[PDB]
């Protein structure tokens, strides 16, 4: 009967039935071999651990995340996290749902091909819709212009959408965010003499980057009161029982999403990809987009955005302009509520790809 | 002319063909504009030459199938005509009322002596079959009474024990002492189940024994496949045994606070299922507050045509005065019993010195106290029993000395809940011992049994032993397809008629499935308690592991149905059966297969200071215990070996004697006279073999 949203995030993959509240599953999206030696000999042990067991078994399996830079592993691991996610998790059957997608704003073909055609093929299933990350976003927020920030884990977009069509001449890609930041806190996590270079343990930074991060008022002047140091050296307990002191470093990381040259990228940050992609929309629909800056994605749950993101675009702005930035609750499970907001409006069952429309075309025609 | 259109309410309905195609036969019903559908071959089956014929024998019905078969039997119960031959098997229908041509004297005296298939279908005409083989070819007869729980399997064989002491001499010294003690057996045995309100949990098979000259010598009863799971875990709104619910019910207080009874609330083995009593408005009133549950003040007593738990206490030790049990046995079968209750209130903890072994519970002291004054067995010996694995160094060397190595915690509480079920097991073969010394047999020759276990069992929550029911149902129906249709069929070609001698569709890959070695599913949960760290997901797994295809198995994610939509990968697994696909669920299977004792437990129960105790552990089970005797056996033994042992010896007693078939159907689920289900009806006729056993036989005559 109801249709299922499933979205296909880095994080954090997201499952749940056609409204009327909450998804029902989120894990660490995770596959990992045993990569040791078993000498008790199991009995009987898995080929593949899925997450969540995949998280329960850190240390002793070698992680894969099954998406990177937004792109498919591989399809052999791809469908195992689908057919883990519908069998062995949500306990859905896959021949009784119309089922919808995410992907990215702008990513690469033969991604969203090759995984239709795939799903279509292997599990039979009636009817597909794919929808981009960021319009869903625009469903959640309800208003009907603005510019959308899908910020997951591992790729950031800013893509403007006005009533009720996407403009072609100022969506912007931003490769910046969310795993080269976990990558750059490892790196500057070694700076006070810890280490963290084995594959499943790059969770435990993970960890570490949801927690105690903090963006920010002023880079400057942060910088000014970390020479006064005490109340940003902050004591994080770590699993194995050791103690860890960030501070300096603590506001450093976060930092980040403005002057990212640090990364390595000559790209400019948040900052200027919202200020250039408005500076590239029409002189009278500029008015509407200031002040329907809509932030989503769990990527945004940085304590001290919006406000560092507020003050600096606000500076650069049109004076005698408003500029609120609009910002969510629960941003992480935004594009969620995007995804079960569309998939519950009538009647726009009607727009999804069904089964004999695509027993015509096949990978062909895909728009 | 019409054919038969499978309807919901009446299972198969009359109708004729008005379009025809292979899968699309356009059924219209009979003067009715109702399912005017479109079917298959399997849902249309041809009618008879007319409709307004009823008959005693199915072998004058040319246009024999299911739905002329569940007409015959819809019409000859408006006509009281219960009793009706199919083929060679008895079908009884349980009216459910007093019917006086049944109860007549002068019908046992008509029916006596008479031969099969020239007096009509009746109890009497299959209990003189059983006994002209015995003059025939001189061979002992096993009657087999099949059928659902609660169709009548205990009443309709006191019909058969009534026609044997009535037209082959007046039999064993007195009858009536089987009829009284079977509701005796059954407070021990009959629990509450979703199929019936009472259900045994076990199968019980009188043999009565006779001589040379046909002449009885005396009986025996005993019993095979003790729902002795039910004891650690007792369902939702399933019962315990019926014996608990019918002591603390009404026995007196200088009783109850001596064996230090309690409401049922608060003890383990009745902490889960319905605490509620079978009770009607004068005994319910008569039920005192203490001994009442929480769900008894809450929802009050339970509902069944005949079950009243305390008015069935003193029709238990009335009967009890019947089979010659004192009064003061009586009380000592009473420690018994109310010391499983303060055995099952013993919870264990860790910590200690040694750390990873075992302790006992502080609030569990009162109760230990009690139990070592029921058992005969001292509370700190008790102590030092359940948590520890004796072992000796003498038997390598004379250096000799004897160790003790604390166990875990979970399996101090298996240890418990075995030695739980090691208690009732040798009780209720006690109970059936002291029955049995009243009617001993002399010099046996030929011997008529009579079997009264339970049919398929299945329903909304299937376990390990609706496996063991279901799997005992599907050896006797391969013991069925070679007695029923091999046997049969080398009749008609010894009279000269005709006939092939044709084969049937087998279950033999299916039985060396179940019970085979190495890579039987009984074989696969019997290593799951061998493994340290056992899971039922481990023997799940380890099914589908073992064997990634094979037709009489699938996990419920292969199943199509909704139900098993919401059961995981290691949640249960699917067996098809004769009946159909079972799914049974896996929780809980490492302890219901775990049953048996080391010798720490066993030289303290069998060496107790009670002879009462010591004599249900009767020798050969009790034995002195001494210096290099010389081998720590059996050890883990298990219920799945102790169920294939005791499940295959019947079957040598059964492959070695005559038989008769008896299936006993049940009419409406209420349990009431002039009611026909229908769809219910044909669920019994589906599930017993009878689509296929008059489908076989018909050939070219
Ligand atoms: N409180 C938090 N503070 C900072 N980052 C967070 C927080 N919670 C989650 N994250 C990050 O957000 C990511 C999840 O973002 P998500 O919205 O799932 O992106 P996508 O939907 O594209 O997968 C995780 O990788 C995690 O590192
Ligand atoms: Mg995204």
């Amino acid at each position: 009967t109801t249709a299922l949203v499933c979205d296909n995030g880095s994080g954090l993959v997201k499952a749940g039935f056609a409204g009327d509240d909450a998804p029902r599953a989120v894990f660490p999206s995770i596959v990992g071999r045993p990569r040791h030696q078993g000498v008790m000999v199991g009995m009987g042990q898995k080929d593949s651990y899925v997450g969540d067991e995949a998280q329960s078994k850190r240390g002793i399996l070698t992680l894969k995340y099954p998406i990177e830079h937004g792109i498919i592993t591989n399809w052999d691991d791809m469908e195992k996290i689908w057919h883990h996610t519908f069998y062995n998790e949500l306990r859905v059957a896959p021949e009784e749902h119309p089922t919808l997608l995410t992907e990215a704003p702008l990513n690469p073909k033969a991604n969203r091909e090759k995984m239709t055609q795939i799903m279509f093929e292997t599990f039979n299933v009636p009817a597909m819709y794919v929808a981009i990350q960021a319009v869903l976003s625009l469903y959640a927020s309800g208003r009907t212009t603005g510019i959308v920030l899908d910020s997951g884990d591992g790729v950031t977009h800013n893509v403007p959408i006005y009533e009720g069509y996407a403009l072609p001449h100022a969506i912007m890609r931003l490769d910046l965010a969310g795993r080269d930041l976990t990558d750059y806190l490892m790196k500057i996590l070694t700076e006070r003499g810890y280490s963290f270079v084995t594959t499943a343990e790059r969770e435990i930074v993970r960890d570490i980057k949801e927690k105690l991060c903090y963006v920010a008022l002023d880079f400057e002047n942060e910088m000014a009161t970390a020479a006064s140091s005490s109340s940003l050296e902050k004591s994080y307990e770590l699993p194995d029982g050791q103690v860890i002191t960030i501070g300096n470093e603590r506001f450093r990381c976060p930092e980040t999403l403005f002057q990212p040259s640090f990364i390595g990228m000559e790209s400019a940050g948040i900052h200027e990809t919202t200020y250039n992609s408005i500076m590239k929309c029409d002189i009278d629909i500029r008015k509407d987009l200031y002040a329907n800056n809509v932030m989503s994605g769990g990527t945004t749950m940085y304590p001290g955005i919006a406000d560092r993101m507020q003050k600096e675009i606000t500076a650069l702005a049109p004076s005698t302009m408003k500029i609120k930035i609009i910002a969510p609750p629960e941003r992480k499970y935004s594009v969620w509520i995007g995804g079960s907001i569309l998939a519950s409006l009538s009647t726009f069952q009607q727009m999804w790809i069904t089964k004999q429309e695509y027993d015509e075309a096949g990978p062909s025609i895909v728009h | 002319k019409p054919v038969w259109a499978p309807h919901p309410t009446d299972g198969f309905q009359v109708g004729n063909i008005v379009d025809i195609g292979p899968d699309s036969l356009t059924i219209e019903p009979l003067n009715q504009k109702g399912k005017t559908f479109l079917a298959l071959i399997n849902q249309v089956f041809p009618a008879e030459e007319d409709s307004k014929k009823d008959v005693e024998d199915n072998c004058s019905l040319m246009y024999l199938n299911e739905a002329t078969l569940l007409h015959n039997i819809k019409v000859r119960y408006s006509k009281d005509r219960i009793y009706t031959y199919v083929a060679n098997i008895l079908i009884a229908v349980n009216p459910y009322f007093d019917i006086p041509k049944i109860y007549s004297s002068e019908t046992i005296k008509s029916y006596q002596g008479k031969s099969l298939g020239t007096m009509p279908p009746h109890v009497f005409a299959i209990a003189d079959k059983a006994f002209r083989d015995m003059k025939v070819l001189k061979l002992s007869q096993s009657i087999i009474v099949s059928g659902e729980s609660g169709a009548g399997k205990t009443e309709n064989t006191k019909f058969v024990l009534r026609y044997l002491t009535e037209s082959y001499g007046t039999g064993q010294d007195i009858d009536d002492r089987i009829v009284e003690a079977n509701p005796l057996l059954e407070a021990f045995g009959n629990a509450k189940t979703v199929r019936n309100n009472n259900s045994s949990r076990f199968g019980k098979f009188v043999e009565i024994h006779f001589n040379e000259k046909s002449s009885v010598v005396g009986g025996f009863v005993s019993h095979y496949l003790l729902e002795k799971s039910r004891i650690c875990v007792q369902g939702k709104e399933e019962r315990n045994y019926h014996i608990f619910y019918r002591l603390c019910a009404g026995a007196s207080e200088d009783i109850r606070e001596r064996l230090h009874l309690s409401s049922p609330d608060n003890f383990r083995y009745l902490n889960r299922g319905c605490t509620r009593y079978f009770a009607n408005k004068e005994t319910d009133k008569q039920i005192l507050q203490n001994r009442k549950s929480p769900e008894y003040l809450k929802a009050g007593s339970l509902k069944d045509p005949l079950l009243d738990d305390h008015g069935d206490f003193i029709r238990m030790c009335t009967a009890m005065k019947k089979i010659g049990l004192d009064d003061e046995e009586k009380l000592d079968l009473f420690r018994v019993v109310a010391g499983v209750l303060h055995l099952g209130n013993i919870d264990f903890e860790e910590a200690g010195s040694t750390s990873g072994g075992c302790n006992l519970k502080n609030k569990s002291t009162q109760a230990l106290e009690y139990c070592a004054e029921l058992l005969g067995l001292d509370q700190d010996d008790l102590r030092v029993s359940l948590t520890t694995r004796v072992m000796l160094t003498t038997a390598g060397g004379a250096k000799g000395t004897v160790i003790k190595v604390p166990l875990k915690v979970e399996q101090a509480n298996n240890a418990r809940d075995a030695l739980a079920k090691t208690v009732y097991s040798h009780l209720f073969d006690h109970v059936v011992n002291r029955v049995n010394q009243c009617f001993p047999f002399e010099t046996s020759s030929y011997f008529i049994g009579v079997l009264d276990i339970a049919g398929f069992e299945y329903f909304e929550h299937n376990s390990f032993e609706q496996f063991c029911i279901n799997y005992c149902n599907e050896k006797l129906q391969q013991f069925f397809n070679e007695r029923i249709l091999k046997e049969e069929q080398e009749l008609y070609q010894k009279e000269g008629l005709g006939v092939n001698e044709v084969h049937y569709v087998d279950n033999q890959d299916c039985i060396d499935l179940i019970e085979a070695r190495l890579v039987g599913i009984l074989d696969i949960l019997d290593e799951e308690n061998r493994l340290p760290q056992p899971s039922d997901q481990h023997f799940t797994s380890a099914v589908h592991q073992k064997h990634k295809d094979h037709f009489r198995l699938s996990i419920p994610r292969k199943s199509k149905l909704a139900i098993h939509r919401n059961i995981r990968d290691d949640e249960g697994f699917i067996i098809r059966h004769f009946a159909g696909a079972v799914c049974y669920e896996t929780t809980q299977f490492v302890e219901k297969n775990n049953d048996a004792l080391h010798m720490s437990l066993e030289s303290l129960i069998c060496e107790s200071r009670d002879k009462f105790i010591r004599e249900l552990f009767e020798s050969s089970t009790n034995n002195n215990k001494d210096t290099k005797q010389k081998a720590g056996k059996l050890s883990f033994i298990s219920v799945g070996n102790k169920f294939k042992t005791q499940l295959n010896l019947l079957l040598d007693k059964l492959r070695s004697t005559g038989a008769s078939f008896i299936r006993c159907i049940k009419p409406n689920l209420k349990m009431t006279s002039h009611h026909f289900e229908g769809a219910q009806i044909l669920s019994q006729l589906q599930c017993s073999g009878m689509v296929s056993v008059l489908d076989l036989m018909q050939g070219g005559f």
